[PDB]
RNA sequence: GUUCUUUGUAAAGUGCCUUCGAAGAGUCGAGUUGUUUGGGAAUGCAGCUCUAAGUGGGUGGUUCCAUCUAAAGCUAA
RNA sequence: GUUUGACCUCAAAUCAGGUAGGAGUACCCGCUGAACUUAAGCAUAUCAAUAAGCGGAGGAAAAGAAACCAACCGGGAUUGCCUUAGUAACGGCGAGUGAAGCGGCAAAAGCUCAAAUUUGAAAUCUGGUACCUUCGGUGCCCGAGUUGUAAUUUGGAGAGGG
């Protein structure tokens, strides 16, 4: 049941996502999106973090920031 | 003038309060609940006093010295640990959630006003985490609750909700915004 | 609960808002002495999940070492934390040390925040859930690796990768390098 | 609505059993003798200290 | 030695102690069945062979009813409160037995209790009762 | 064995129905110098840079499959 | 109110009560760490993760209830012995180093916290103090404590009701 899904930690782990604010290479991450684009963003990102799987998760995360702060 | 070790690291720490750029869910604090609004909160909070050790122990024997020998409902208190009030938000049983300034972590009071925000809960982050001690039986309570009331409190606790709502929310929907300590 | 929104909180620790107590903090305790006692945990999540009960007998003691080590790389093959571990372990040499983690570091200095229990007091010798620290077993678990951290750097897992070190490094080698000799020869 | 959908136990609704074991604690000791009744409190303070 | 030499020339005494007859033969003591009916010039495995119990579950490494009766024969062979009680013979006095009413009665089932609990409760009182 | 105490709407267990339901971060990891191992798969560890996620994550096995639950603690022979 | 009072942090006291050091050290847990030697002279390597040095424990210590092994028709904490086996693997592929799973057997034992509100009630604890049936119990008082002591819960799930 491996990440069983948790109402929640996802509402507690989000909850502390827009209250803390971000980290700086995240804040440069948001601003390369919207103007270099998701390319070398994950370039960045990668380079940041350990492994490229660690860089999906992260830009993804970091456009769910953007796709709710503009939208809703 | 010389002055002891302790003495310059809490004036130290004091103007290091002030002088430093402050991240805005700090900040928060401090743009607190003026004079007349927290005595008034204070006036329906003190009606509440949670049973202190010595009248809920000699009760208690009262219980015992009458029932064994020769109905009530359940009575209400102000709820006062952090477990329990993060708890009662999010159940949702909170009408006025009182929030401390001045917690010795910070850290650990940060998330509820905006959590409270988020549940729709009515909060006031009120002066003193020691003044809250006062009303609960303890030194400190960084924390105080308002679950339920007797009716006769309802409608003032309904217009203690309004008035904070008025006084506090919307004087501090800036508060959200702007970085705290910018003061030359 | 409040732990959950405390402990996902201290996940992100370069977050605008650890960011600054952590800026506050580290000039701080520059500003105190290296090894004192804290007034209670600043982490009281991660205290209470590595077993600090908040009561009489339990003590928080914060704690300060240097970091670092082709003479710059002569490389001193013990971590920061098991250092820091056995300093609070000689200051306050009546009680034993339960735990530890970290709280706040810098360029020069790592910070820990060790958490101890007096074996001593009253409120621990009885309560059946801690008064195995008074068994005498337990004098200075810091000083032989058997706290946590230490436990890490003796290499003490199970499987393939720790098999140089499962029993111990010491003993497995002696084990594997005796000659053992039957009365009626093998 | 709340985050958890957790069922609110009896006891938040009966009363307390905490509070009945305390009591049916305190009526033992005043069986046996060791815990002087309140009412009886005033009564050696009534005839003591004059 | 060093400290042996001289507790082996002083006047002190040793401690001596000669307990190696009683590492072989440890008598029996928690079964005083088995106490009276075991033979101490037989071993362990043999005393059980001649009782008839067995001794290990798991079939053994190597080559290997006169008293089980007896066990046989003798393994062969909760009141309420006075407020309970009480409690109870008020429910009973002013219901009887329609327990739906008996359990949404605010001023005798002042704990929110079942039907199920109310019924068997009264069958305990009316079975030490008449 | 004999005997004194047990109580309070007290503490459990079994099976079914019904409603819910979190799991250890300067840590895993990545790079890196040094040590170390039978561990060529880079075996463990230490220092320093950087530093995660939850239909997570780790470890193995020819499109996937299996098996564990870390970063908290005790325990005889 | 230019007063009085909560706290917070930091002190002191031949304060009350405790506790740590030193010895022994065979074995046990760590830290630190060579060389003679052996390899063809020899920076790797070897002796050796040894001796010396330093700390820390007990009757045992350590380890230990899987972020284990496997690839089966699957086993099931550790530790130890026989076996694996001088095998796999390492190494100027040189001197040399060198396991583990399985199988047999000895011995076997399991558990506990943190993370979800007791909120119809901090249910918890230390000390002082007066008695008593004194490795303790009971009464009263000062406290610790809601920045969380108790009960419930630990994946083998578990919890609230019926």
């Amino acid at each position: 049941k491996k990440g069983a899904a948790s109402n929640r930690t996802k509402f507690v782990r989000s909850l502390v996502r827009e209250i803390a604010g971000l980290s700086p290479y995240e804040r440069r991450l948001i601003d390369l999106i919207r103007n270099s684009g998701e390319k070398r963003a994950r370039k960045v990102a990668k380079k940041r973090l350990g492994s490229f799987t660690r860089a999906k998760a992260k830009v993804e995360e970091m456009n769910n920031i953007i796709a709710a702060s503009r939208r809703h | 003038v010389k002055w002891p070790e302790y003495v310059r690291v809490q004036r130290q720490k004091k103007i290091l309060s002030i002088r430093l750029k402050v991240p805005p869910t700090i900040a928060q604090f401090q743009y607190t609940l003026d004079r007349n609004t927290a005595a008034e909160t204070f006036k329906l909070f003190n009606k509440y006093r949670p049973e202190t050790a010595a009248e809920k122990k000699e009760r208690l024997t009262k219980e015992a010295a009458a029932v064994a020998e020769g109905a009530s409902p359940k009575p209400y208190a102000v709820k006062y640990g952090l477990n329990h009030v993060v708890a009662l938000i999010e159940n949702k049983k909170a009408k006025l959630v009182l929030i401390a300034n001045d917690v010795d972590p910070i850290e650990l009071v940060v998330f509820l006003p905006a959590l409270c925000k988020k549940m729709g809960v009515p909060y006031a982050i009120v002066k003193g985490k020691a003044r809250l001690g006062t009303l609960v039986n303890q030194k400190t309570s960084a924390v105080a609750a308002l679950t339920e009331v007797r009716a006769e409190d309802e409608a003032a606790l309904a217009k203690l909700v309004s008035t904070i709502d008025a006084n506090f929310a919307d004087k501090y929907d800036e508060v959200k915004k702007h970085w705290g300590g910018g003061i030359l | 609960g409040a732990y959950k929104y405390l402990e996902e909180l201290q996940r992100k620790k370069q977050s605008d808002v650890l960011r600054f107590l952590q800026r506050v903090r580290v000039w701080e305790y520059r500003q105190k002495n290296v090894i004192h006692r804290a007034a209670r945990p600043t982490r009281p999540d991660k205290a209470r999940r590595l077993g600090y009960k908040a009561k009489q007998g339990f003590v928080i003691y914060r704690v300060r070492v240097r970091r670092g080590n082709g003479v710059n790389e002569l490389k001193y093959q013990r971590s920061l934390r098991a250092t820091a571990e056995e300093r609070v372990g000689r200051r306050a040499a009546n009680l034993r040390v339960l735990n530890s983690y970290w709280v706040n570091q810098d360029s020069t200095y790592k910070y820990f925040e060790v958490i101890l229990v007096d074996p001593q007091h009253k409120a621990i010798r009885r309560d059946a859930r801690y008064n195995w620290i008074c068994d005498p077993v337990h004098k200075h678990r810091e000083a032989r690796g058997l706290t946590a951290t230490g436990k890490k750097s003796r290499g003490i897992n199970k499987g393939h990768k720790f098999n140089n070190t499962k029993a111990g490094r010491r003993k497995t080698w002696k084990r594997q390098n005796t000659l053992s000799l039957w009365r009626y020869r093998k | 609505m709340p985050l958890t959908a957790v069922p609110e136990p009896k006891r938040r609704f009966v009363p307390s059993k905490n509070e009945a074991k305390r009591v049916m604690k305190i009526v033992r000791a005043i069986r046996e003798g060791r815990i002087i009744p309140p009412k009886k409190l005033k009564e050696m303070k009534e005839k003591e200290k004059i | 030695s060093v400290r042996k030499r001289k507790m082996n020339r002083s006047s002190v005494g040793k401690a001596t102690r000669r307990n190696k007859d009683k590492q072989r033969k440890i008598n029996i003591q928690s079964n005083p069945i088995i106490a009276a009916n075991w033979d101490y010039s037989l071993t362990m495995a043999q005393n059980y062979k001649k009782l008839g119990l067995r001794a290990k579950l798991q079939t053994p490494a190597g080559g290997k009813e006169t008293e089980v009766v007896k066990k046989l024969e003798e393994l062969a062979s909760r009141s309420q409160s006075e407020r309970e009680e009480e409690w109870l013979e008020k429910l009973y006095k002013k219901h009887g037995d329609d327990y739906k009413k008996m359990f949404f009665d605010k001023k005798l089932n002042i704990y929110q209790q079942s039907e199920g609990d109310l019924k068997r409760r009264l069958l305990r009182w009316k079975k030490r009762n008449g």
